[PDB]
């Protein structure tokens, strides 16, 4: 609990931008997954930074990344909102499944 | 004045000559100045001589009017027009300010003034005298026109493009152009404010009021989307900076993303969170949710106050962070909004709460002399103990209170109409 | 050489062709390695429309960081002109060889 100072997001944040080592970031998805909708203030633009930092890594080769790419995938859906109002994330995915065999 | 004060102009076709529309696209400019004002004159592809001239017209024209005066530039085939001299011989309340347009010299133009300024600074010394100061000179592919131009015109106008360009229109897609005008009425809003947050970051303590001045030194910092070229087109300023990073700056982002919906169809929306979003945990670091940040918000809440809003519940958490006061009190009136806005306001009733709890505490913070604010708290703050109520207004009443005995402008015939009404509940509480 | 002279009218233009055409080319070949990276330094002072040409290429980057060959010199080799590559996206997908070839 308490988790707010607006400090903390900015040190709450960076671990999200280990990444280093995978699975650390993959907490504070969640982490702040609830913390998100706190206030989306700090978070929701750091949030939505996360996957227009993250959809473009759809792309670049692969993979060990593009598998880095699926746990932070969800791990922020504990964010809602944000996820709704884009959902671009099928037009990405549904081709990333499709074109085959990498 | 209204429109602030005088303005130069000039655009670069060639050498001594007109051309089709040239004429229109000064105007423009003035109307877009006067979108932000002034008297301005207007110029083209002038030999050096003919726009001299003018420069002396505003020279003559008499700015210890104006509150600032500005010399406009733009693209030539790189006219050397003056290097030094004309520049330098008209040189250092109408407070001049340059603009440069170039490929290379703007710095160096830059430049040069404090070297031919140096001379002018220091070489004026032994003629026992040109002063620079509050003369400044701000610095300057398929889809731009002129960007430091456009920048400030424009100003939300070229972010829209920086939108579409490029990697994020993915997400809130999509583009068109143009119509989106009364929802654009936030956006503004916002993105006045949206950099001040940035201002108020960086500020320190250089900084407004004077409008039109800011409303530059605002929009210089929509520059950051540089982005364009290796040379990421990098004015120059010395009366700072960062750009990039400032948070607000990633956040409007997003705070565009939260338009891109309602412009594909049909507004509709409407709404949109920013402000909102961004009002709520002003509380969080207000309640305890900071150590000592700076406040991280104020500039924020300034102009927030500003509209119907969400105005009571700002004005709430102001009176929030007038309790968090006396320390940063002066943070309240190093934005002193307040000033600004509180006194702009003395148009309350349950705003009577916050403008007792807020002015109150504002009023608290020992002092500055009403002046006309006193016939309005001789309306309004008198009209408050109307009610009786509540001891709310216990000493709230009171604020007012010893402004009369802090100094004699009356204060004493306005204060016998309170001097009734005074005395008469004050058995009446009859509490310490 | 001819890349080095024109900059840009021809750039902005016929270039994003030679770019599937070192797509086309190599992965990148040992030799042409050396090239392609010291030919993108040519490209690479030139654009800024880089930034949509990248990542056909900002790809195959990341063969090489990964791959990797010959004494580091190739590395030195594109992570030197990367310097050049500049700048302002894709760090995404930059840093994370980088700081493990610290």
């Amino acid at each position: 609990v308490g988790r707010l100072s607006s400090m903390n997001p900015a040190f709450v944040m960076p671990f999200l931008r280990k990444m280093l080592i995978q699975i650390l970031t993959e907490l504070e998805h969640s982490g702040i997954g609830r913390i998100k909708e706190q206030s989306a203030r700090m978070l929701g633009h750091l949030v939505s930074n996360a996957p227009r930092l993250i959809r473009p890594y759809m792309e670049p080769i692969l993979k060990a990344l593009i598998l880095k790419l699926k746990d932070p995938d969800p791990d922020p859906n504990p964010g809602v909102i944000n996820n709704v109002l884009a959902t671009i994330g099928e037009l990405a995915q549904v081709s990333g499944l499709e074109m085959r065999k990498w | 004045t209204t429109p602030c004060a005088r303005l130069e102009c000039w655009i670069d076709p060639l050498s001594m000559g007109p051309q089709k529309a040239l004429e229109t696209i000064g105007a423009n400019l003035q109307k877009q100045y006067e979108n932000w004002q002034p008297r301005a004159r207007y110029k083209q592809s002038l030999d050096p001589t003919v726009d001299e001239v003018k420069k002396l017209c505003t020279s003559l024209r008499r700015n210890a009017k104006e509150e600032r005066v500005l010399f406009h530039y733009n693209g030539h085939g790189v006219p050397r027009p003056t290097v030094n001299g004309e520049v330098w011989v008209f040189n250092k309340m109408g407070s001049p300010s340059i603009f440069v347009y170039d490929c290379s010299n703007a710095g160096l133009i830059v430049k040069s003034f404090k070297q031919f300024a140096l001379q002018r600074e220091q070489e004026l010394e032994v003629a026992a005298p040109d002063l620079p100061a509050d003369l400044f000179t701000s610095c300057l592919d398929l889809l731009v026109a002129s960007l430091f131009r456009n920048f400030l015109l424009a100003e939300r106008i070229m972010r829209s493009y920086n939108c579409t360009p490029v990697s994020s229109p993915r997400l809130p897609p999509t583009y068109m152009h143009a119509m989106w005008q009364a929802w654009d009425l936030a956006v503004d809003i916002c993105l006045s404010q949206l950099p001040t947050i940035i201002e108020e970051g960086t500020a320190f303590r250089h900084s407004p009021f004077f409008a039109e001045q800011l409303t530059a030194f605002q929009v210089w910092l929509t520059m950051g989307v540089e982005n364009r070229n290796p040379p990421e087109q990098l004015p120059i300023v010395l009366q700072l900076s960062q750009v990039h990073r400032l948070r607000a700056l990633d956040l409007l982002g997003r705070f565009l993303d939260l338009g891109p919906w309602a412009v594909s169809l049909a507004l509709s929306v409407g709404i949109f969170p920013y402000v909102l979003k961004l009002l709520q945990s002003s509380a969080r670091e207000l309640r305890p949710l900071l150590v000592f940040i700076w406040a991280k918000i104020l500039a924020v809440d300034s102009s927030c106050q500003a509209d119907l809003v969400k105005d009571n519940g700002h004005k709430y958490f102001l009176s929030v962070l007038a309790d968090p006061y006396m320390p940063a009190e002066h943070r309240t009136m190093t934005a002193f909004i307040l000033a600004v806005i509180v006194n702009s306001y003395h148009t309350i009733w349950q705003n009577f709460d916050s403008a007792r709890w807020c002015g109150v505490r504002d009023s608290a913070h020992e002092k500055l002399y009403s002046l006309l604010s006193d016939p309005i708290p001789e309306v309004r703050c008198a009209a408050v103990f109307a009610l009786g109520t509540f001891v709310g207004n216990s000493a709230e009443r009171t604020d007012h209170s010893t402004t009369i005995d802090h100094n004699v402008a009356m204060m004493l015939a306005q204060l016998v109409s309170d001097g009734s009404p005074m005395v008469r509940k004050e058995l009446v509480v009859a509490l310490s | 050489s001819f890349v080095k002279s024109h900059i840009r009218p021809y750039m902005d233009e016929i270039v994003t062709l030679m770019r599937e055409f070192w797509v086309m080319n190599t992965s990148i070949q040992s030799t042409i390695i050396l090239l392609i990276e010291q030919i993108v330094v040519a490209l690479g002072g030139e654009f800024k429309l880089y930034l949509p040409q990248l990542i056909p290429h900002m790809l195959r980057v990341f063969m090489h960081d990964n791959s990797p060959g010959r004494i580091v010199s190739i590395k030195l080799l594109a992570a030197i002109q990367l310097f050049g590559a500049n700048l302002d996206d894709y760090l995404h997908l930059l840093l994370p060889p980088i700081v493990k070839l610290f």
